[PDB]
């Protein structure tokens, strides 16, 4: 059976990807996303964070790339090959690869 | 499995029924229906991205465990090999000086 | 005194027999019989008995060649195989180191002890390399026959559909020259070459 | 007017011209691209195969044989590995002897153009055919063959390419 | 042909001899004879394991691994009865074949050859069990006066260029073959399938011949540019660019 | 430790030797699968 | 035997020799001549010579540690080049290998096959490597005095804005002493010393 794709990230980043489909309950009408408002203490995005790693329908975690900043230990300390981690550019943030955990992995990279 | 080595990759599927499909009717549907094309778009390359990704950590892995394995053959194992050789050519030559 | 014919009296007696036949270790250890090993062996008599084989078993020789080349394929596959694992073998390199279990386990091994092989004549002896280098051949013409076409045979489908056929291959080593004529054995081994190109046909 | 190719090959303007005159409107007044050539890639089918492989248009066969005669065909489809025969009716064969001359389909089977795991064929016509090459583009036959009613086409029915080209149209 | 037969049972004695009795035929043919010899010594390692017999009849204390401290001297007064002289026409050339004990070319009958022989052609088990006939390794071999043997007015001037690009290209594909053994076929290049290919060929029509066939230097050379002209003109790096456009086209 | 203390003998010599030519062929093709990982990874690293 | 210097003459003449010149058949295959390894190569002499050198040749004490040091660096380098590539090094080791390559083809390689290299005066040799040595110290000082700044200088920069001085580097080799005195070989070199000068005073 298919995976799903998981979100955190601001409202619009958020809408965004629920209009391009993505967005499913689970059975237990759990969510695949978190929408970040201003208001979100760090720990329940990096709670949510480490939820959708370890959930076994998520295949894909989107993080808007300003958040990957925040949860930067939890983020970086996730080292599983299958639930890929997508640090991603937004319309008042930083560029695509800001920090990246891939590049930083990587030995060719300058 | 190039190289002996099972890499995984997504495929990216669609289920073609939409959601969102009555969204904005009265107004925006217009800009909604780009904007829901736009966020698919973004989505199939993401998957493809992520393929990348999923691919180089495994990758990674293999080089890893391959290296290690040609390093303890290179400093382990030809070493003990050299070495029992060079002692054996040395008794070789005192068995045959005291014959 | 070490099984090695680096021995005095090996390498002197190396250098005059004509045949030698290395029994080794590794598959008396395995209990392959007679264990005697083929990468080692010689017999330096095949120039003088093409003149016979030519005569009385016409079909040999191409077969004696192709054998070999099995076995020695076998000895490389087994070796890549042991370093780095079966998965980047091609099907034709499959077919060969099947098709060599299938030679190394029932046609060059035999058991010293039981009525099937207390003796082997010739005429069963080529029959059964007939066989398996027939399914050699085929099996791999099979496999190129079909590669870039728009299904590819493998050597899973053919280990499905040449099942009862492999069965039979493996088999014929028990026909017993007592109890069945040579004119029985050889008609059974014709009736195997006939159901082997016909089983492929249902393939390609 | 006659056609221009995309670099040097086994033809002259003069024969460009008398096989172009022949072109069907799927290829008419296109540039001929170069897909393999014995002059700028490896003498093997293998090589004919795989640079044709990535194709999914008509081609033109060009040989000489090593009597100098030159002679070829045009093909509907790419050269490869096939179980059955493919091909359509614009497929023809043809010579310069020294003349041109060309060879148009019978009518008679469909048996085209086929490719085996060690020879490159055209044609059909029990044991005959009107093109056959070896696995090195060594060795190559050609006869009468139902197919196209064609002349032997090298200097003599069994040939020894010298040189061999396969062009298509881009 | 002069031809010495000493049987594996005639006398060891005799066997000391027969080097040194057609050593001294073909001395006298190619001395005063003016003849071009060529002398062939069937298996020094029987001629060894006599001197070796003949050191324990003199009573002598058994030298490096049981053969006589002046093997090198003996081998050396047979192989060295050899080459061409000042004044005279006539030579002798000298191949040695040799069964290296236990497959082991460290053996002092092997080693004191190799000190003494301008070379080595090494005869191959794993070519010989793939029924490739001759079974000459190419790899491991060499003439190492090749390069004075052949060329302009010698034999065709493409020789050394061809022999070194043959030479690469073997070495190049059986590389690629153990690559193939590790990535699977679909992994490789096409210029690794061209070396895969070439391997393939170079044994089957360059290394086989069957023993009654015989080849000119010439008809050799056509089979190394037949089997070469399988690669693109610009992959023949060893060979100079004059011999490409002289010889490369069919 | 060193040493696989095979006791020496000519055929310990020659297993020894047979050990050597079997680890740098291991050498050499898990190196080879090393390069061609390295290379498809420098690949998707620019991907 | 097979190239294992600890075989006892070979060991016992590299215990008593004060040099060795060690010649390399991978050098002589890619026809290095005169294919002298300086890694495996080495001399004890040095604290005799450094008299006559402090005498008559009184800048050759640096260059040859220099050259030593450049070349040992740029073994070094070469294994990050493996690791990470070329373009990942920092700007002063780019530089050390560039140098490096630079004595490795045009000072210690020699075309003794031919009028120019048939012999190589000592004048000229000290001439070649106190320009090439000077070119290293002058483009290495101004990617160092540079670090850290907004217009830093790179071998890049050095290589499109002179490149002029490498070529004229490795034409130095060309100068024939049966043609030209070593007092006009020695003023050429020093007008290529102040055209390297003039280039590095105009980027920093």
């Amino acid at each position: 059976r298919g995976k799903l794709i998981a979100v955190i990230g601001d409202e619009d980043t958020v809408t965004g990807f629920l209009l391009g489909g993505i967005g499913e309950l689970n059975k237990n009408r759990h969510p695949n996303f978190l929408v970040v408002e201003k208001d979100t203490t760090i720990n329940e995005i990096e709670d949510t964070f480490r939820q959708f790693l370890n959930r076994d329908d998520i295949g894909i975690i989107l993080i808007n790339q300003y958040i990957a900043e925040m949860v930067r230990h939890a983020l970086d300390a996730h080292q599983r090959s299958i639930p890929a981690v997508l640090e991603i550019p937004s319309k008042e943030h930083p560029y695509d690869a800001a920090k990246d955990s891939i590049l930083r992995r990587a030995k060719g990279m300058f | 499995n190039v190289a002996g080595v099972t890499l995984p990759v997504f495929e990216h599927y669609h289920e073609g029924t939409d959601s969102y499909e009555l969204t904005g009717l009265a107004r925006g549907g217009e800009q909604l229906a780009k904007l829901k094309r736009n966020y698919a778009k973004a989505v199939e390359l993401l998957v493809e991205l992520a393929s990348l990704q999923t691919s180089f950590v495994t990758l990674d892995e293999a080089i890893k465990i391959t290296n290690r394995r040609v390093n303890a053959i290179e400093h382990v194992i030809i070493p003990r090999i050299e070495r029992t050789l060079a002692y054996i050519i040395t008794e070789l030559d005192e068995r045959e000086r005291e014959e | 005194p070490g099984g090695d014919f680096s021995d005095p009296v090996t390498s002197a007696t190396l250098g005059i027999v004509q045949v030698f036949w290395g029994l080794d270790k590794k598959l008396a250890q395995r209990k392959h019989f007679p264990s005697v090993n083929w990468l080692i062996s010689y017999s330096k008599y095949m120039r003088a008995l093409d003149e016979y084989y030519d005569k009385h078993f016409t079909e040999f020789v191409p077969l004696r060649t192709k054998a070999k080349e099995i076995l020695q394929e076998e000895e490389d596959l087994a070796e890549i195989v042991q370093l780095v694992g079966k998965a980047s073998l091609a099907e034709t390199d499959k077919i060969t180191l099947e098709v060599a279990k299938l030679i190394k386990d029932d046609f060059l091994q035999q058991n010293g002890y039981t009525p099937y092989d207390r003796f082997c004549p010739f005429y069963k002896t080529v029959g059964m390399l007939s066989n398996m280098i027939s399914f050699y051949d085929m099996a791999r013409r099979a496999v190129e026959t079909t590669a870039q076409s728009d299904n590819k045979i493998t050597w899973s489908i053919i280990r499905e559909h040449m099942g009862e056929i492999l069965y039979k291959l493996s088999s014929m080593k028990f026909k017993d020259p007592v109890k069945d004529g040579e004119a029985k054995i050889k008609a059974d081994y014709a009736q195997l070459l006939e159901d082997m190109q016909n089983a492929f046909r249902s393939l390609e | 007017l006659p056609i221009l190719q995309s670099h040097s090959a086994l033809l002259e303007n003069m024969h460009i011209e008398q096989l172009a005159r022949r072109l069907p409107a799927r290829v008419q007044g296109y540039p001929w691209r170069l897909a393999y050539s014995t002059l700028e890639h490896g003498t093997s089918l293998k090589t004919l195969y795989r640079k044709s492989a990535s194709l999914d248009s008509p081609v033109l066969l060009v040989i000489k044989d090593m009597d100098n005669q030159i002679f070829g065909a045009y093909a509907t489809h790419p050269f490869r590995f096939s179980d059955h025969y493919y091909g359509t009716g614009e497929t023809f064969l043809y010579t310069f002897s020294p003349n041109f001359k060309v060879f148009k389909w019978s009518g008679e089977n469909s048996y085209f153009i086929n490719g085996d795991i060690s020879s490159l064929e055209l044609g059909g016509g029990g044991g005959r055919f009107g093109l056959w090459l070896d696995a090195d583009l060594y060795h190559g036959r050609s006869n009468s063959c139902s197919t196209f009613n064609n002349d032997i086409l090298s200097k003599k029915e069994d040939f020894i390419v010298q040189d061999l080209e396969v062009w298509t149209f881009e | 042909v002069c031809l010495f037969l000493n049987l594996a049972n005639d006398p060891t004695i005799e066997r000391i001899i027969t080097p040194r009795l057609a050593l001294t035929t073909a001395e006298f043919l190619a001395y005063q004879c003016e003849k071009h010899v060529l002398v062939i010594l069937t298996d020094m390692s029987s001629y060894a394991e006599a001197l070796r017999e003949v050191s324990a009849a003199r009573e002598e204390v058994p030298g490096r691994r049981g053969f006589p401290g002046y093997m090198y001297t003996d081998l050396a007064t047979i192989y060295e009865r050899a080459g061409r002289v000042e004044g005279r026409n006539g030579s002798i050339t000298q191949i040695p074949i040799l069964t290296m004990p236990n497959d082991d070319i460290t053996h002092p009958i092997p080693d004191l050859t190799g000190y003494i022989t301008e070379g080595q052609i090494y005869v191959d088990r794993q070519l010989h069990n793939r029924q490739i006939y001759p079974p000459i390794n190419v790899l491991p071999s060499l003439s190492r006066l090749m390069k004075s043997a052949i060329g302009e007015g010698m034999t065709r001037k493409d020789h050394a260029d061809v022999s070194n690009q043959l030479y690469a290209c073997y070495a190049i594909g059986k590389d690629v073959q153990a690559m193939k053994a590790v990535v699977g076929e679909e992994a490789l290049t096409s210029d690794d399938l061209l070396y895969l290919e070439f391997l393939q060929k170079f044994e089957k029509n360059f290394i086989t011949q069957g023993p009654y066939e015989n080849r000119t230097v010439y008809e050799t050379l056509d089979i190394g540019w037949q089997l070469l002209r399988i690669f693109p003109k610009e992959m023949l790096k060893r060979i100079p660019q004059s011999t490409l456009s002289e010889f490369y086209p069919r | 430790k060193d040493r696989i203390e095979i006791f020496p003998s000519r055929m310990a010599q020659t297993i020894m030797k047979a050990r050597l030519k079997g680890a740098q062929t291991g050498r050499n093709l898990l190196k080879k699968k090393s390069d061609a990982l390295t290379l498809r990874f420098r690949q998707i690293l620019k991907k």
